[PDB]
RNA sequence: CUGACUGGGGCCUGUAGAGCACUGAUAGGGCUAGGGGGCCCACCAGCCUACCAAACCCUGUCAAACUCCGAAGGGUCCCAGGUGGAGCCUGGGAGUGAGGGCGCGAGCGAUAACGUCCGCGUCCGAGCGCGGGAACAACCGAGACCGCCAGCUAAGGCCCCCAAGUCUGGGCUAAGUGGUAAAGGAUGUGGCGCCGCGAAGACAGCCAGGAGGUUGGCUUAGAAGCAGCCAUCCUUUAAAGAGUGCGUAAUAGCUCACUGGUCGAGUGGCGCCGCGCCGAAAAUGAUCGGGGCUUAAGCCCAGCGCCGAAGCUGCGGGUCUGGG
RNA sequence: CGCCUCCUAAAAGGUAACGGAGGCGCCCAAAGGUCCCCUCAGGCGGGACGGAAAUCCGCCGGAGAGCGCAAGGGUAGAAGG
RNA sequence: CGAUCAACGGAUAAAAGUUACCCCGGGGAUAACAGGCUGAUCUCCCCCGAGCGUCCACAGCGGCGGGGAGGUUUGGCACCUCGAUGUCGGCUCGUCGCAUCCUGGGGCUGAAGAAGGUCCCAAGGGUUGGGCUGUUCGCCCAUUAAAGCGGCACGCGAGCUG
RNA sequence: UCCCCCGUGCCCAUAGCGGCGUGGAACCACCCGUUCCCAUUCCGAACACGGAAGUGAAACGCGCCAGCGCCGAUGGUACUGGGCGGGCGACCGCCUGGGAGAGUAGGUCGGUGCGGGGGA
């Protein structure tokens, strides 16, 4: 189970620890896609910025 | 509800449950006394001793004495030494004074 | 008019209008009752024009049945002072009210002079009114 | 017109400082409380000011007791 | 006497699209079972509002089945005044408290002299078995005066009926009248400022 | 790999909401000391209380300093994920300790401040650099290493000023509302219900009647249907209230309702929702930025493209760091 | 203008205003320590002077008592006497 | 052991004020003038109608109560100006808003008629001379078609006045 | 290792209050005494002691009765973490997830641990 992410939105203007959990992630730049292996420890992440993203499921 | 004899029945013990020692459990009824000593901490008994079930007839004055007298050996033989008495409601005198002598003749530590 | 004969603490805050009245929304003591809309501080000197009006167009019989109780204090500070030197002092005492609130029920008096009767205080009110006439609805709770 | 208020204490940092499952060492202070409102349990220290420190090196565990109030154990690993 | 109506159930519906669209979300249980269901407002509001817990409304369901109920609680909007839930309770042979009103017949002799007559509880809590269930209880009020109290230890029952709340509660009274004489002696005197509680 | 941060897990908790279990508030009701009043004595109580009302109860309510209840969240630890101008022990070098706007909660204020003081966050400060927004630091989009007369989009726009639709489909507005606001008033109008009345002939118009006890009474000075009220009951009826408004000093009178006819089918009144009218008067010359748009160039729903930022890709190369 | 308690204070800590509220600059030789002993305020009924309320008794009765002093916290299965 | 070193993290064991005779260095961080924001207050307007108005809810009236405009009153905050923005009153010069004092056109009238109270549209002109005092205001004097209220830094000292 | 029974823990009213019945052989409890030990801020009330004729009337134990109290869903709703809009404002809507409290349905006249007496 993997997911291809997606950036979508840029994160000015928005809180700190949203941009802490982009930085978990990864997300220096937009519209980069990363393929992440699929455990609720980094689906967690996502779903608090999920506004601004969006995923595919691959695999 | 409680009353005079379960407030002095509940205070003495209270004062006991910081030792955490095997209390020595006494129960004074008219006829005989019973004394069992138990594990606070996991609820077991250790043994058993009074008069009635060890067919004492009489005086239990005296009666108490052999009863601490025939409790404290099973302990020795089990390997209780230090140990604490808990009076319950019942005062330090008499009976339960003289079973405490039948206790500490007996060879226990307290 | 009303205002309690003790209390507790002469000063409160101000708290927040926030949110729909918790109780007194159904009608359980007359057969018709008014229902306010806006939330606001419902003063006794507010509260005083809409009773005394009311009970001047009925002259007799029927029931003002007041719902609400002005338990809010309501301070100022005197004219022309600078902000700070204390809190205002305490100059009313007002009554908190949000909608769905049903201020006042009415009895024994029928359909049209109950109409009225409501219409004086939706003009003598600062909220807006709303006329209703007690139902299976305001029975059942 | 002036002030009659404005006066105030400091606050004393009122809570609990060890939670369940923490690490502890002989002597480090658990809870502070003002009266009893949590009760000493097993190798729970407590002084004069109902200052709760821990007896032994040990891992926290707490327990409602109901009527008895709150009570908490430090358990040998 | 006795009323029906028509309803359909519901698993996985969002309540507040169906009360949107009309359909009135609801709940039916009794001690032996319990489903979902929901009842369209618009032909809810005109039986509702003549028999709410005082008559029997039977319930049918999408399958056919004819299950007399009878509504236990409505939970309304505290904001629109419209009702945003619903309890159905579903009844036997077995007795339970329900409610019942009360007809008042009779000129009180309060009345003629312009007085106001309040009513307390129009409605009565009483432990009765469904196929034992009167309409209303008759009530005689024409001896009300200005003032005297009536209670509920005065009812008189038909049989098979057990009344579920003590005596003593009073279910009606008459109350003194408005005056515009009562308005000028009203203003005739000042209240004391509220004396506040000596802390410390 | 110990970090901001994410998931499992146990613990810590008491504000929003919630409620009477304590402390207070508490309109009405039921009970009952107590008195006040009043029949009734100095002869001592008794009885009535449409009098305020102790205690106790009911119906319905309130509180930042009330809590019989209580989350979303907050913290901490355990472990996993996670490797980044992330974290940490020691050493040297500072700058600041005038903040500000906004958002969420609160107070102070006057449910005022381009107001102030607080906790959290963002941002401006230091990003007056860029697109919008007419320009405008903080509203929306977006963090600029620079070089391309290439491409795709965000906010926002797509009638001209000005790049992109006078693009399609439904429906709404007639007030240039749009394009500054209220309580309130309204034969404004559109979308859903509820109804009754009416060819057991309604509403509109057209044709008769609309009477008596009784100038009723508490009743005071007139009160004759037409002043308040502790009266509203009836008679003869196709129809008539002991009277809708107009009218009199009372009268007198006209008329509403009303029943019958006349014409032959819809009519009128309550409750919800869209958008509008009056409400709306101030000082240098006008105005939505303008010009000007009414099956819109406006409001609502609903589609397929395009324009367009220094935001992302192609491509040309600087430099700090990292793998080789 | 130093200190304590309430809340404001937004369920850890913390958090300011000239915000809303009361207290302190003392005391106890036992009112400290340890053993043992014991449970209230409040409502129903009774009773010398004598009681709404002096003390005692009978029934109910979890903390509404009280613990030097404001406040909260705590609390009789005592910390109270 | 000496603490109202009570300004309580406590200058020294020794300590009030006055300054229109004032100076230096600063502040728009910080009052007085001015604009700004607010409209608490003040001005003006509208809601509902008890009642007065002999009768008659509105001819005019409008208890208790409620919704707003205007930025002309006093104030609130201290936002640009203290390397200045000259403060009240008067003289002069106009222009501007109509919540209109007169004049024009009107509805209502408790309008016989004259005169008039109240409500409507309308800024075009007009809106006199003086005593008092610094006055703005205002009382009074003789008139008047009337002798209006407000804006422009409570307009106007690089125009005077002082 | 089955019943009843004596202590003693735990769960912390699902365990209390009230009302009804019931059990003495063992037990347990009242009970018989106040000389002895001790005791009464008076009192053999309780406490203490020595006993064993009487006694289930009390209390306690064992069971029925749900009046009161206790416990309490299904929902929906309130509020709100995150994400969004409207409204001049007071404040109001939508998406994602968490989800009360109150009430309603009804469940409760306890469950169990060890050691001990007799019974089976
Ligand atoms: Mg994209
Ligand atoms: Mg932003
Ligand atoms: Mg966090
Ligand atoms: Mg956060
Ligand atoms: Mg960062
Ligand atoms: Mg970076
Ligand atoms: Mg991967
Ligand atoms: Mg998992
Ligand atoms: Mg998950
Ligand atoms: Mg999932
Ligand atoms: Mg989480
Ligand atoms: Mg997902
Ligand atoms: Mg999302
Ligand atoms: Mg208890
Ligand atoms: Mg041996
Ligand atoms: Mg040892
Ligand atoms: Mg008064
Ligand atoms: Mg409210
Ligand atoms: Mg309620
Ligand atoms: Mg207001
Ligand atoms: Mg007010
Ligand atoms: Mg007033
Ligand atoms: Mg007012
Ligand atoms: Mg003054
Ligand atoms: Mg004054
Ligand atoms: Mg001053
Ligand atoms: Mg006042
Ligand atoms: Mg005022
Ligand atoms: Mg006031
Ligand atoms: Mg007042
Ligand atoms: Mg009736
Ligand atoms: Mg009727
Ligand atoms: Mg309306
Ligand atoms: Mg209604
Ligand atoms: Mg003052
Ligand atoms: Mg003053
Ligand atoms: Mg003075
Ligand atoms: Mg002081
Ligand atoms: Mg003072
Ligand atoms: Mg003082
Ligand atoms: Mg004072
Ligand atoms: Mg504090
Ligand atoms: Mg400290
Ligand atoms: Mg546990
Ligand atoms: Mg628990
Ligand atoms: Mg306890
Ligand atoms: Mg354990
Ligand atoms: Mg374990
Ligand atoms: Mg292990
Ligand atoms: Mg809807
Ligand atoms: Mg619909
Ligand atoms: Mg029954
Ligand atoms: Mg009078
Ligand atoms: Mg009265
Ligand atoms: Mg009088
Ligand atoms: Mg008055
Ligand atoms: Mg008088
Ligand atoms: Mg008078
Ligand atoms: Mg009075
Ligand atoms: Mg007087
Ligand atoms: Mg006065
Ligand atoms: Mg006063
Ligand atoms: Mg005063
Ligand atoms: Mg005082
Ligand atoms: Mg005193
Ligand atoms: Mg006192
Ligand atoms: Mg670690
Ligand atoms: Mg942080
Ligand atoms: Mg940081
Ligand atoms: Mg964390
Ligand atoms: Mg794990
Ligand atoms: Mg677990
Ligand atoms: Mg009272
Ligand atoms: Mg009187
Ligand atoms: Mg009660
Ligand atoms: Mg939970
Ligand atoms: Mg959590
Ligand atoms: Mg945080
Ligand atoms: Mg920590
Ligand atoms: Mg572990
Ligand atoms: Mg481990
Ligand atoms: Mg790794
Ligand atoms: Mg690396
Ligand atoms: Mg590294
Ligand atoms: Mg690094
Ligand atoms: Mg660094
Ligand atoms: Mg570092
Ligand atoms: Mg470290
Ligand atoms: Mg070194
Ligand atoms: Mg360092
Ligand atoms: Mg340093
Ligand atoms: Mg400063
Ligand atoms: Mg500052
Ligand atoms: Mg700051
Ligand atoms: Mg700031
Ligand atoms: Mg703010
Ligand atoms: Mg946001
Ligand atoms: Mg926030
Ligand atoms: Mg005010
Ligand atoms: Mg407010
Ligand atoms: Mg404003
Ligand atoms: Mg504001
Ligand atoms: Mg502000
Ligand atoms: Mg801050
Ligand atoms: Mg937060
Ligand atoms: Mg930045
Ligand atoms: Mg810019
Ligand atoms: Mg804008
Ligand atoms: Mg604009
Ligand atoms: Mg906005
Ligand atoms: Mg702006
Ligand atoms: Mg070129
Ligand atoms: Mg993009
Ligand atoms: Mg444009
Ligand atoms: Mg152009
Ligand atoms: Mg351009
Ligand atoms: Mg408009
Ligand atoms: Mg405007
Ligand atoms: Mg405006
Ligand atoms: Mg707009
Ligand atoms: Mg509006
Ligand atoms: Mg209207
Ligand atoms: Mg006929
Ligand atoms: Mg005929
Ligand atoms: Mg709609
Ligand atoms: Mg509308
Ligand atoms: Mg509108
Ligand atoms: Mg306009
Ligand atoms: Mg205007
Ligand atoms: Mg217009
Ligand atoms: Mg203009
Ligand atoms: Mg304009
Ligand atoms: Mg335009
Ligand atoms: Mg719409
Ligand atoms: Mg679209
Ligand atoms: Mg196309
Ligand atoms: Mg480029
Ligand atoms: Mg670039
Ligand atoms: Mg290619
Ligand atoms: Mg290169
Ligand atoms: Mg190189
Ligand atoms: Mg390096
Ligand atoms: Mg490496
Ligand atoms: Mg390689
Ligand atoms: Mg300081
Ligand atoms: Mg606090
Ligand atoms: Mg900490
Ligand atoms: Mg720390
Ligand atoms: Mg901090
Ligand atoms: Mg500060
Ligand atoms: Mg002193
Ligand atoms: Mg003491
Ligand atoms: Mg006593
Ligand atoms: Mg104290
Ligand atoms: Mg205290
Ligand atoms: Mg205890
Ligand atoms: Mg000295
Ligand atoms: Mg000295
Ligand atoms: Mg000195
Ligand atoms: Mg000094
Ligand atoms: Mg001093
Ligand atoms: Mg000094
Ligand atoms: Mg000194
Ligand atoms: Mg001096
Ligand atoms: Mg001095
Ligand atoms: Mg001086
Ligand atoms: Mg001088
Ligand atoms: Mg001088
Ligand atoms: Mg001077
Ligand atoms: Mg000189
Ligand atoms: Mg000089
Ligand atoms: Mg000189
Ligand atoms: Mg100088
Ligand atoms: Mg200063
Ligand atoms: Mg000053
Ligand atoms: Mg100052
Ligand atoms: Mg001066
Ligand atoms: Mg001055
Ligand atoms: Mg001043
Ligand atoms: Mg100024
Ligand atoms: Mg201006
Ligand atoms: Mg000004
Ligand atoms: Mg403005
Ligand atoms: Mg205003
Ligand atoms: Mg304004
Ligand atoms: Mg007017
Ligand atoms: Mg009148
Ligand atoms: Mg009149
Ligand atoms: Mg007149
Ligand atoms: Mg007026
Ligand atoms: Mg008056
Ligand atoms: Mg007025
Ligand atoms: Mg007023
Ligand atoms: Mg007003
Ligand atoms: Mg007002
Ligand atoms: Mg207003
Ligand atoms: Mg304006
Ligand atoms: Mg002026
Ligand atoms: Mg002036
Ligand atoms: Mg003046
Ligand atoms: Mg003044
Ligand atoms: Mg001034
Ligand atoms: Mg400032
Ligand atoms: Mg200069
Ligand atoms: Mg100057
Ligand atoms: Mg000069
Ligand atoms: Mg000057
Ligand atoms: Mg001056
Ligand atoms: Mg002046
Ligand atoms: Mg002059
Ligand atoms: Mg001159
Ligand atoms: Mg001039
Ligand atoms: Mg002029
Ligand atoms: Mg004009
Ligand atoms: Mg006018
Ligand atoms: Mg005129
Ligand atoms: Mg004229
Ligand atoms: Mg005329
Ligand atoms: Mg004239
Ligand atoms: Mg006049
Ligand atoms: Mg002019
Ligand atoms: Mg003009
Ligand atoms: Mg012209
Ligand atoms: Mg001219
Ligand atoms: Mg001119
Ligand atoms: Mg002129
Ligand atoms: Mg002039
Ligand atoms: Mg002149
Ligand atoms: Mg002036
Ligand atoms: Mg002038
Ligand atoms: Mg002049
Ligand atoms: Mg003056
Ligand atoms: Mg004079
Ligand atoms: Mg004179
Ligand atoms: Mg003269
Ligand atoms: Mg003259
Ligand atoms: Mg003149
Ligand atoms: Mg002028
Ligand atoms: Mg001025
Ligand atoms: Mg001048
Ligand atoms: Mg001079
Ligand atoms: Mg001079
Ligand atoms: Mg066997
Ligand atoms: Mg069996
Ligand atoms: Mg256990
Ligand atoms: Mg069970
Ligand atoms: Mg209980
Ligand atoms: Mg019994
Ligand atoms: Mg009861
Ligand atoms: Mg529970
Ligand atoms: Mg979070
Ligand atoms: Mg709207
Ligand atoms: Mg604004
Ligand atoms: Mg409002
Ligand atoms: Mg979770
Ligand atoms: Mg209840
Ligand atoms: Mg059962
Ligand atoms: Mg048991
Ligand atoms: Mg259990
Ligand atoms: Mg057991
Ligand atoms: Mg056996």
């Amino acid at each position: 189970p993997r997911l291809k992410v997606k950036l979508v939105k840029s994160p000015i203007g928005y809180p700190k620890d949203q941009k802490a959990a982009l930085k978990a992630l990864g997300l220096r730049r937009l519209q980069q896609e990363r393929v992440l292996e699929d455990t609720p420890a980094i689906r967690g992440n996502v779903e608090k910025v999920a506004h601004l993203v969006r995923v595919e499921v691959v695999e | 509800r409680l009353t005079a004899y379960e407030r002095r029945k509940f205070r003495v013990r209270n004062r006991i449950k910081r030792t955490g020692r095997l209390r020595l459990s006494v129960f004074r009824s008219l006829k005989h006394i019973y004394a069992q000593i138990i594990d606070d901490e996991k609820g077991v008994t250790l043994v058993s001793a009074s008069s009635l079930a060890l067919k004492l007839k009489g005086n239990k004055t005296e009666v108490a004495r052999q009863v601490g007298r025939a409790l404290a050996e099973k302990a020795l033989a089990l390997g209780i030494k230090q140990v604490a008495f808990d009076r319950g409601p019942y005062k330090y005198h008499g009976r339960v004074k003289a079973l405490a002598e039948g206790a500490r003749e007996g060879g226990l530590e307290f | 008019m009303l205002m309690p004969r003790r209390m507790k603490y002469r000063k409160q805050q101000r708290g927040r209008l926030k949110g729909a009245t918790k109780g007194g929304d159904y009608v359980a003591f007359g057969d018709y009752g008014l229902v306010a809309l806006e939330p606001a501080w419902i003063t006794a000197q507010q509260i005083e024009a809409a009773r005394v009006a009311m009970v001047r167009h009925f002259r007799r019989g029927g029931k003002i049945f007041i719902r609400i109780f002005p338990d809010k204090p309501y301070t100022k500070k005197p004219l022309e002072v600078r902000m700070g030197k204390g809190k205002g002092n305490v100059e009313g005492y007002v009554a908190v009210v949000k909608p769905g609130r049903v201020m006042f029920e009415v009895a024994g008096v029928t359909e049209e002079q109950a109409m009225e009767a409501l219409r004086i205080a939706g003009h003598k009110l600062p909220i807006k009114t709303k006329i209703v006439r007690r139902d299976a609805y305001d029975e059942a709770q | 017109g002036s002030t009659r208020n404005g006066r105030d204490s400091q606050a004393k940092r009122l809570g609990v400082k060890r939670y369940e499952g923490q690490v502890v060492r002989a002597g480090n202070i658990l809870v502070r409380q003002r009266g009893t409102r949590f009760k000493p349990g097993k190798n729970v220290g407590m002084g004069r000011d109902f200052t709760l420190f821990a007896l032994v090196d040990g891992v926290v565990e707490f327990q409602d007791r109901g009527r008895l109030g709150r009570y908490v154990h430090v358990r040998p690993l | 006497m006795e009323y029906r109506l028509k309803a359909y159930y519901r698993e996985g519906e969002k309540p507040s699209a169906l009360r949107r669209a009309g359909k009135l979300p609801g709940v039916m249980y009794n001690r032996h079972l319990n489903r979902k269901v929901y009842v369209d407002l618009v032909e809810f509001d005109k039986v509702f509002r003549q028999a709410s817990i005082h008559h029997v409304i039977v319930l049918e369901l999408p399958d056919g089945q004819s299950l007399p109920t009878l509504v236990r609680q409505v939970n309304l909007d505290k904001r629109r005044r419209r009702p945003e839930h619903v309890d159905f309770f579903v009844l036997s042979d077995e007795p339970v408290e329900m409610y019942v009103p009360l007809r008042f017949v009779g000129t009180p002799a309060g009345v003629r002299a312009g007085g106001v007559l309040q009513e307390i509880h129009r409605d009565i809590l009483v432990k009765v078995s469904p196929r034992n269930i009167p309409e209303f209880i008759e009530v005689d009020v024409s001896g009300l005066e200005i003032g005297d109290s009536l209670h509920a230890s005065d009812l008189k029952l038909p049989p098979g009926v057990e009344l579920a709340v003590s005596p003593e509660e009073t279910i009606a009274a008459v109350v003194p009248p408005e005056d515009v004489e009562k308005l000028a002696e009203e203003a005739a005197a000042e209240v004391a400022e509220p004396e506040v509680i000596k802390k410390g």
